[PDB]
């Protein structure tokens, strides 16, 4: 039954981890189709925006650490919508994009556009919008993959930027938050059972508030999994919060100026109603899209068929080995159709290409973002969706 | 440039009553 079966997981996963050494990376080695879950790391992300609500009410909260309380909110509620059992996400192809959108209960829209962008090292990027309630985020995943020993993990060296459009700053910016991600670990598998873990440390940085909140690991005999730790500051050496608790069950608060005061609730994740995004029918989309792509290997997923699950997954894997090499060939390098690179000194690697002005009506803020790729159904693609967002940057300006 | 086409009508929530 199901005994043998994790058996001959635990002794295919052995075979692999024989031939490592702690410190180096999994980039070359392939893992075995009965840890993946069926989506693809591009929507994977959009997990972390099931909760639009937490995001609204920092939007119209008018007090700077409020907002910034609400924010962590937001952030922290999307990390426990993810796999039961030790499961990861596709790794996407390079150029595979995923859209999706989300129809929020105040009749507004919200939308995805997410595309990978590297290969070698694996780099994803992401944009999303609330046109609406000038809401705008943009981020990238960079995953770097190490073998550890009894453990491996993604080191996760992306980052996200949050932009509230009409909530200027001393510069009449709009106010921006910079998120980065913790390392996603799983633990045990040489002598033990393997478990996903989040660790180390995530940063949240506004103009005037910061927090760094330490994921823990469990000890030997105190503490639990699972753990979270941080303190709300602001850049004065002033601590306002303490934040405590459980990323996957509940998070606490404890106001720092009453030191009497016990930590109250401040996410209970078992009581949280997560908003899913919605996506095109399948017969809209297109070769390299994600869920697309992907429909045959995850079809086997469904219905545990492992060897079907691995020879589809090897043959787009194989194909894409196969273009890259194409493109040694013939000279040129891959560039992403939807995300143009960052200029130096930014906190983002790419940005998604279309010019969407800060304070422009947000009606054609929403055209312009329907613009960029299919997101709604009956979108179709054009000839130019599969051009360099370079070559599309230089005709947004070149007719002007 | 556009990579995708549009829907006749740009959806707000100035028009959600309609759809
Ligand atoms: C506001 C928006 C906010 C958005 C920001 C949020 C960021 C992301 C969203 C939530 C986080 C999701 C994390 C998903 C798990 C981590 C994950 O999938 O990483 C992805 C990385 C990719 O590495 P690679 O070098 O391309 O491939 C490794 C190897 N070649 C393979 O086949 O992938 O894979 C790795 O880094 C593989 C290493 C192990 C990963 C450890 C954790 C997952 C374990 C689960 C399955 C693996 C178990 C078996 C491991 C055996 C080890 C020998």
């Amino acid at each position: 039954d199901i005994d043998e079966d994790d058996e001959s997981g635990h002794n295919i996963i052995l075979n692999i981890i024989s031939q490592l050494r702690p410190g180096c990376d999994l980039t070359r080695i392939t893992l075995p189709t009965f840890i993946l879950e069926k989506k693809s790391m591009l929507e994977r992300v959009t997990n972390q925006l099931q909760f639009p609500e937490f995001l609204l009410q920092a939007h119209s909260e008018k007090d700077p650490l409020k907002r910034f309380l609400y924010v962590m909110k937001w952030y922290l509620a999307g990390w426990h919508i993810a796999p039961k059992a030790v499961k990861k996400p596709l790794n996407p192809v390079l150029g595979e994009y995923f859209t999706a959108y989300w129809d929020l209960p105040n009749k507004q829209q919200a939308y995805y556009i997410s595309e990978q962008t590297s290969h070698h090292p694996p780099e994803c990027a992401y944009f999303y919008m609330i046109p609406e309630s000038s809401i705008r985020v943009d981020g990238v995943v960079i995953p770097k993959s190490r073998f550890l020993g009894n453990s491996s993990a993604a080191m996760m060296d992306g980052s996200t930027v949050l932009q509230f459009l009409d909530i200027k700053d001393g510069n009449g910016k709009p106010e921006k938050y910079v998120l980065t991600q913790p390392n996603v670990y799983v633990r045990g598998i040489l002598f033990g059972k393997m478990r996903i873990e989040l660790g180390d440390h995530m940063i949240i940085k506004s103009p005037n508030f910061q927090a760094d909140i330490e994921f823990k690991t469990k000890g030997y005999v105190f503490g639990t999994y699972d753990a979270i730790e941080g303190t709300v500051k602001d850049y004065d050496g002033n601590a306002y919060y303490e934040i405590s608790g459980k990323w996957n069950d509940v998070m606490y608060l404890k106001d720092l100026k009453q030191p009497r005061s016990s930590p109250k609730v401040f996410l209970d994740t078992h009581k949280e109603s997560p908003l899913r995004p919605k996506v095109r029918p399948l017969s809209e989309q297109g070769e390299y899209e994600s869920r697309k792509l992907w429909k045959k290997v995850t079809d086997a997923l469904a219905v545990r068929n492992h060897p079907v699950a691995t020879e589809e997954k090897f043959q787009i894997e194989d194909h894409q080995r196969q273009l890259a090499k194409k493109r040694i060939e013939d000279g040129v390098e891959f560039h992403p159709k939807l995300f143009r690179r960052s200029k130096p000194g930014e906190d983002l690697d790419y940005c998604i290409y279309k010019n969407i002005p800060v304070d422009e009506d947000p009606e054609k803020q929403i055209r312009s973002i329907l613009q960029i790729a299919p997101i709604l159904p009956g979108q179709q693609f054009t000839d130019k969706f599969f051009i360099p967002a370079f070559e599309k940057i230089k005709s947004q300006k070149k007719m002007i | 440039v556009a990579g995708a086409t549009l829907p006749e009508t740009i959806p707000t929530s100035k028009n959600y009553y309609l759809r």
